[PDB]
């Protein structure tokens, strides 16, 4: 078969240096003139930056001169002025060139930090630049006389040496010099010689640089790049429409800055050719060559020399490098964003009538958005003759079009998105419901996922177009299909505020109320008792209920009974579906309980019942909260009667200690601590006064004189239910508020005695103001820090995707309850839930396997483990996965919005990064910066040091700035000796044995140490436990999984120790390496297999290494990446997410995982 | 309307390949080559296809098989037409 | 030594050259006259340089050229 | 605001309001990530190819949309297409390999 | 640069007026079908003369 | 702006977050109505045509 020549669907991409002949291959003509357009007739001046002949026709299928105007003549080259008449679009495509007079350095390869021309020649940068500027002479191929090959000479020196040796010696200067150097260079010979020199001399200094350079050279040879190409003989010109002259209003013109630059280049070039033909003196033509160099540099990348300025405008002109780089840090237009058709946005409102699967979409918006569908559906049914008439109709908004819109809307989902998109739930698919209004209506239960208030936040709509997009939106991005946070299995659909105040008010009980003590047949006549005004919503009552238990085999058992409950609970029970026990609704129904109701319902009945359940819960919560008549008055906030007395006594203490400071019994600072302590104690007392009084003070009589229960006061119910408010804010309302602190952080010893229910005076308010402003500032800052962090995270993860099914390794980490210092800061059940078992586990007695090797532990399995006393389970993790270049689903876990095991092909790196990132706004060394420090693996300020090796140790030498520690292993050799500065107080016992990784001092320790001296499981455990300490201290739920995948990405690279295939000390992929030593253990060499050492790379560091260069050019410094890749002739195969996002094809994950896989196997095959 | 796709996800495991298969069948309906295997409620081809997945009468196996048959069904017709191209010799 | 900014590596490079004395200008100009006249005389000593001019004037009066494309005029 | 098919920017072909008929919404990096977490490839592809950046894709799309055929024949986004020239405008040769 | 100091620059707002709108492109595609059917209407010779 | 009779109480979740639920009495009385004044322009230019 003939493979192909012309257009196919391409794979990979290649980048390298460009030959002059190559640059010519692209060029369809040489632009010889600085002229742009004719100045009256605006036609392009022929062979100029804007040209019809070289580039293309000005208007569609029309010759410039005007002779051939017909769409027939096409491949015709006009005789008058040759222009092939073709679409004007080809003026957006065709390149050009300029043949420079003198050679020119390409500023990218001269000024890139590791100067390419420089280190290829082993020639220092400043020397090379000194040569290019004609500031000195440099030797080339010196032969055998007096002189080194790379040696530089001055005027007089060159003269003398020339007088001595006429021939068999050579020296040039300028660009031609460097080009001659590069051309003369033989890489292979240098290779041989350097291998030898590497071998002969033993010094670290010598062979380090030696090996680095030889590797560099041989890489450059293998590239296919010849050094000469770093010096430009020919300069390509960019297509005109990519740097347009296009006219504006007022007859004014506007053009790209590349025109000024290209113009300058052409000018000085032609003038140089002229100066050559005029036989000018050296001092002139040299100046001209230099100026040409500067012009070219300014064109390519401006700012590495002089930063030339555009005509009449101070602001420096944008060069091609600046064209590529973009702005806003690193953003390549697939990054910062891209404008998109079929979209819209507006202010959002509530819409409680909605089912959770839908959203209100404004009429006009739907019309405009679905306009093309409407056009097609209108003439398909034949209501409109032609598409034109269809437009006329929808523009007239004729009566018949609304029905057609209702047709095209029905099964067609739409995507809704909010401004701060963090986790994947930031975008959710809904079924559109036509609404009269300009506002978008969004289901209340979703408001938590978007973090969307109703205070004027806006949402954007996007219309999924292709069939695949509709089905993706419906089966993936659909609201009902994500009920659970991907971070943790807990429901994100949890009722928010009004609803929970409703369910809370519903099931609650007062002491005495209408219908107290009576009995009812069932929930029906309970509700009937309530709605008729006979019985009160909350009263202690026995009613018969019928509950169910699915506890049979897949089967629902029925049981009936007389339960002691209230009227409200009885009414509410009507909603609860099937197999749930009445136990769940018989409580007070707080936010937590009202959430666990949903959770249990989902882990029992399945998805659909849970969906409709949540819906009904919302409806009833709203309705009954509305009926309840909850409100807030000024008298709802109750101040303690004892407040003033507490204030007075605590105010007596301060005058006590003040008297002592006057008499000098106590020091000023000690005094300060004392007074601050008494005032703090005061605040605690007032708070714990107002809390008792607010909470229990309802004193009410049933048939006797008195009884007291939890208060029915509004603000209390609100704070208690979890609807809104909290003990702190309520404390600020009634009790006194806090003690403030100056910006310094020195806490003021005269606290705010007054509260918000009372007035604050001038000073108090002024002092509160700082707290406010710093609050807004800090929060608004932590948003940015969160974003930056997530960014680093997806950058370090991204392409990690579930790929294989099961690697099948027994490997994994030991999962224990966290058990910190007190009782159980987090159980075992949460840590092991949804995680696969590495191996079978035991009862206290054995040959009884409860959980059999690798099995997803769901709620039932975890409860079965809980029945038994088992404290310990070994669990497979993403960090331990044997699979290379990805994670097997069997290792990951089940976690998702769905309880089933993770699908094959879902991209986990991204969702992990997101899951870690989203809560980051809620985090307060400790803190979010501590989190960053952890993920960056930064060695702390005052780190500890761990024993290098086990065995008895002792102290040696003296006081040089380090008092040396000598370790003595039992069997093995002693010589390990570390230099410990003695000015730091030690721990380690001079007479005792210390295990490797023991405490030889105090303070935090760098995870590099934990990785080396303790090992991979130990280091991953340290990272996960510390970061989880940070999050969990703030009340943030994040599964260990995501952190573990980030960790896996951190340790991706490692350094080799032994040899037999590749180089000694190289940092490299443990995927590559392990797949190589697994392959080397058999066949090949019988075993030559090398030993490596696992390395720890920070997230920002590990992100640096990416196979794909297109990917790297996105988030890294673009200018460097492009060069560094171009010299190696690096070939990007795509294969990742970011790269395929940039190039604009299907993501090698998700739905596209079926595509890229089917193509991946076709590649490197028959 | 299909409020939840979970059942279809039960019928084919992947849930991505669900989107793919359902899309394929959906196009078998939308471009008019074929007709529904189950009553159309005014549900668009998008949802009809998913209903077809839930009923278990449509998946990758069935589709591949049917297409493979239709290939030979066209080969049957064009048999006498293309064998007449013996002028190639 | 070199600040770059090529205005400087020019300004300094030309600034080495010393200004001419009023007599030096005439010395140099005299040298110019010497050289040129040498090439002119060397042209006058070539037979084909003569014969060609002759043929060209035979072409001028034959209307195959113009008097402006051969001579700029003589002395006169 | 709402937009179906509006005007387009000249330098890079992208949706732009010229009539005060608004340019579409900006789909950013984070939104792309959100699309990446879900398994939706086609939604993303159409998002950054046919619905926006593809000069061929958008029209070939619109015609299918009115024809009652939901599909996409994506082609290559014009941003990357331009970037290729911008890279090639320098001394760098960037090519598309194989088949 | 225009306002906000942001990446909004003058050239970003220059709209291509030389592009034909898809709203019209569809009608250019439809007109062909219409005139084709209508040209199927006339006698085969009249059709040839009008198409010519 | 304008002062008005206001009641604090959840009403059928239509006030859900900060949301405001307003009687028809207000939109009828035309009190919260606003008058906008826009300046539109038409420019007669010179084109080479
Ligand atoms: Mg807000
Ligand atoms: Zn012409
Ligand atoms: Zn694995």
């Amino acid at each position: 078969l003939k493979a192909q020549t012309k257009t196919e669907e391409f794979d990979a991409i290649k980048i390298a240096l460009a030959s002059p002949d190559m640059i010519r291959s692209w060029s369809f003509g040489e632009v010889k003139k600085p002229e742009t357009i004719n100045y009256r007739t605006f036609k392009p001046e022929r062979d100029g930056l804007f040209c019809a002949r070289i580039f293309g026709p000005v208007k569609d299928y029309e010759c410039l001169c005007g002779k051939y105007k017909r769409l027939k003549h096409r491949g015709v080259i006009c005789e008058k002025c040759g222009v092939e008449v073709t679409q004007t679009k080809v003026r957006r495509e065709r390149m050009g060139h300029i043949e420079l007079a003198s050679p020119t350095a390409h500023i990218w390869f001269l000024k890139s930090l590791p100067s390419r021309i420089g280190l290829l020649l082993d020639m220092p940068l400043r020397d090379i630049e000194r040569v290019l500027y004609f500031e000195s002479y440099v030797v080339i191929e010196g032969g055998m006389t007096n002189l080194e090959r790379q040696q530089i000479l001055t005027e007089e020196q060159y003269l003398d040496a020339l007088e001595e040796f006429g021939d068999e010696f050579d020296a040039k200067m300028g660009a031609e010099a460097i080009q001659a150097l590069l051309k003369s260079m033989d890489l292979e010979q240098e290779c041989e010689q350097l291998r030898e020199e590497l071998n002969e001399t033993n010094s670290e200094t010598k062979r380090k640089k030696l090996t680095k350079r030889i590797k560099l050279l041989e890489a450059f040879v293998q590239s296919g790049n010849k050094p000469e190409w770093m010096i430009l003989t020919v300069l390509p010109v960019l297509p005109p429409d990519l740097r347009p002259l296009v006219p504006l209003d007022g007859g004014r013109f506007a053009t790209s800055d590349l025109n000024d630059l290209y113009r300058r280049v052409i000018n000085r070039n032609n003038r140089l050719k002229r100066l050559l033909d005029l036989a000018a003196p050296d001092i002139i033509v040299r100046n001209e060559k230099r100026m040409l160099q500067e012009a070219v540099d300014a064109l390519l990348d401006n700012g590495r020399r002089g930063r030339a300025i555009t005509g009449s405008n101070k602001r420096p002109l944008k060069s091609l490098a600046d064209m590529i780089k973009g702005k806003q840090g690193r953003f390549r237009q697939n990054l910062l964003g891209k404008r998109v058709d079929y979209s819209g946005r507006s202010v959002i409102t509530v819409g409680p009538y909605l089912r959770l699967h839908q959203c209100g979409l404004p009429k006009k918006m739907a019309l405009e958005l679905f306009k093309p569908f409407i056009y097609g559906k209108l003439e398909l049914r034949g209501l409109a003759t032609t598409i034109k008439a269809a437009k006329k109709m929808v523009e007239r908004e004729e009566a018949v079009v609304w029905d057609i819109l209702d047709e095209v809307i029905r099964e067609h989902p739409v995507l809704l998105n909010r401004a701060p998109t963090l986790h994947r739930l930031g975008i959710q698919a809904f079924e559109p419901v036509l609404i009269e209004g300009k506002a978008i209506q969004l289901h209340p239960l979703v408001c938590a996922a978007y973090n969307a208030d109703f205070d004027g936040d806006q949402m954007a709509v996007h219309v999924p177009l292709t069939l695949e997009a509709q089905l993706e939106a419906r089966a993936l991005m659909m609201s009902t299909n994500n009920i659970l946070s991907p971070a943790n299995g807990e429901p994100i659909i949890v009722p928010s505020q009004d609803v929970v105040l409703g369910l809370y008010y519903m099931t609650r009980d007062c002491v005495n109320a209408k219908g107290e003590g009576m009995v009812l047949t069932g929930p029906k006549e309970a509700e009937r008792l309530y709605r008729s005004g006979l019985a009160s919503l909350h009263a202690r009552v026995k009613v018969r209920i019928t509950e169910y238990e699915k506890d049979a085999n897949g089967e629902l058992v029925a049981k009936t009974s007389l339960k002691d409950t209230t009227v409200g609970r009885a009414i509410l029970w009507m909603i609860v579906p099937k197999g749930l026990p009445y136990s769940i609704v018989n409580q007070a129904l707080g936010k937590k309980a009202i959430s666990k109701m949903l959770n249990t319902c989902y882990r029992i009945l399945g998805l659909k019942p849970t969906v409709i359940f949540a819906d009904q819960i919302m409806y009833t919560g709203f309705a009954y909260a509305a009926r309840s008549g909850a409100s807030v008055g000024i008298d709802d906030m109750v101040i303690p009667e004892k407040k003033h007395e507490i204030i007075s006594e605590a105010e007596a203490e301060v005058a006590e200690i003040q008297e002592q400071f006057q008499s000098g019994l106590v020091t000023a600072g000690e005094r300060y601590n004392k007074v601050i302590d008494i005032w703090a104690a005061a605040n605690d007392r007032v708070s714990k006064a107002m809390m008792d009084n607010l909470q229990t003070e309802t004193v009410i009589n049933r048939d006797g004189q008195e009884e007291k229960q939890v208060s029915f006061n509004s603000i209390y119910m609100m704070a208690d239910s979890g609807a809104r408010g909290s003990a702190a804010q309520i404390r600020q309302l009634a009790g006194m508020r806090g003690l403030m602190a100056k910006p310094d952080g020195s806490i003021i010893e005269t606290p705010i005695t007054a509260n918000f229910r009372e007035g604050l005076n001038v000073l108090q308010y002024f002092i509160s103001t700082h707290g406010a402003r710093k609050g807004l500032a800090d929060t608004a800052l932590k948003t940015a820090n969160s974003g930056y962090l997530t960014r680093r995270l997806v950058d370090v993860a991204q392409d990690l995707v579930v790929t294989e099914d099961d690697c099948g390794t027994h490997e994994g980490i030991m999962m224990t309850p966290v058990i910190e210092g007190g009782d159980v800061k987090e159980p075992l059940r949460d840590r092991v839930l949804g995680r696969v078992t590495a191996e079978d586990v035991l009862k206290p007695g054995t040959a009884d396997i409860l959980v059999p090797r690798n099995t997803l532990l769901h709620e039932q399995w975890c409860d079965l483990l809980e029945e038994n006393s088992v404290d310990a389970v070994k669990v497979r993790s993403v960090v331990s996965c044997d699979t290379d270049f990805g994670v097997c689903a069997h290792c990951y876990g089940r976690d998702l919005a769905r309880g089933h095991i993770i699908n094959k092909g879902e991209a986990i790196g991204v969702i992990a990064a997101q899951s870690i990132g989203e809560p980051g706004t809620q985090l307060t060394t400790g803190g979010l910066p501590r989190v960053a420090d952890l993920f960056e693996a930064r060695r702390p300020k005052e780190p500890a040091i761990l024993a290098e090796i086990s065995g008895i140790v002792s102290f040696g030498k003296e006081t040089k700035g380090k008092r040396r520690l000598v370790i003595t292993p039992v069997d093995g050799s002693d010589p390990y000796e570390e230099m410990i500065p003695k000015w730091r107080q030690l721990n380690v016992f001079e007479g005792e044995r210390v295990e490797r990784g023991d405490v030889i001092s105090d303070g935090p320790e760098a995870p590099h140490d934990i990785l080396r001296l303790r090992g991979v499981h130990a280091v991953t455990r340290y990272i996960v436990n510390e970061v989880q300490d940070v999050y969990r201290l703030q009340g943030v739920k994040i599964n260990d999984k995501h952190i573990e995948v980030i960790v896996r990405q951190m340790l991706r690279k490692a350094t080799i120790v032994n040899a037999g295939s590749s180089d000694f000390l190289e940092g490299e992929q443990v995927e590559y390496s392990r797949v190589k030593i697994a392959n080397r253990e058999l066949e090949a060499n019988g075993k030559v297999g090398a030993t490596y050492s696992r390395d720890l790379l920070g997230i920002t560091k590990a992100s640096l290494a990416t196979e794909s260069f297109i990917s790297a050019a996105s988030f890294q410094e673009t200018t460097r990446v492009l060069t560094e890749a171009a010299v190696a002739g690096k070939r990007d195969e795509l294969r990742g997410l970011k790269e395929n996002v940039i190039v604009g094809r299907l993501i090698p994950a998700g739905t596209g995982y079926a595509y890229h896989q089917d193509r991946m196997r076709r590649r490197a095959a028959g | 309307a299909r409020v939840t796709v979970q059942d279809a996800v039960e019928k084919i495991g992947n849930r991505f390949d669900l989107v793919l298969v359902a899309a394929r069948r959906a196009r078998q309906m939308q471009v008019g080559g074929k007709d529904p295997l189950v009553p159309e409620e005014n549900d668009k081809t998008t949802v009809i296809a998913l209903r077809e997945i839930e009923e278990g009468l449509i998946n990758n196996q069935i589709l591949d098989v049917r297409e493979r048959q239709e290939q030979q069904e066209q080969e049957a017709a064009e048999l006498q037409a293309v064998t007449a191209i013996a002028e190639g010799r | 030594g070199r600040t770059t900014d090529p205005v400087r590596m020019y300004m300094r490079e030309m600034g080495t050259v010393e200004l001419l004395t009023r007599e030096g200008e005439i010395d140099i100009a005299k040298r110019i006259e010497d050289g040129i006249n040498q090439v002119q005389c060397s042209v006058a000593e070539y037979p084909e340089a003569i014969t060609y001019l002759l043929e060209q004037y035979d072409r001028v009066e034959a209307e195959e050229a113009r008097l402006s494309d051969l001579i700029t005029g003589f002395v006169d | 605001h709402a937009r179906s098919t509006g005007s387009y920017s000249l330098v890079t072909q992208q949706p732009l309001g010229g009539k005060a008929q608004f340019g579409g919404q900006r789909f950013g990096e984070m939104e792309v990530w959100a699309l990446e977490a879900y398994g939706a490839a086609y939604t993303l592809q159409e998002m950054l190819t046919v619905k926006s950046d593809d000069v061929n894709g958008r029209t070939k799309m619109y015609k299918n949309i009115v024809d009652g055929n939901h599909q996409m024949e994506p082609g290559m986004p014009e941003s990357f297409n331009v970037l290729l020239k911008e890279i090639r405008s320098l001394g760098i040769n960037i090519e598309l390999e194989d088949e | 640069p225009i306002g906000d100091d942001e990446d909004s620059h003058l050239g970003d707002f220059i709209e291509d007026t030389t592009l034909e709108l898809p709203l019209d492109s569809a009608t250019t595609e439809s007109l062909r079908a219409a005139t084709h059917d209508v040209l199927a209407g006339l006698t085969a010779r009249e059709a040839k003369v009008l198409r010519m | 702006g304008q002062n008005m009779r206001v009641a604090f109480m959840p009403w059928n979740g239509y006030n859900f977050e900060d949301s405001i639920l307003v009687s028809e009495r207000v939109v009828q009385e035309d009190r919260f109505t606003t008058i906008h004044i826009q300046e539109l322009a038409c420019v007669s230019r010179d084109t080479k045509l």
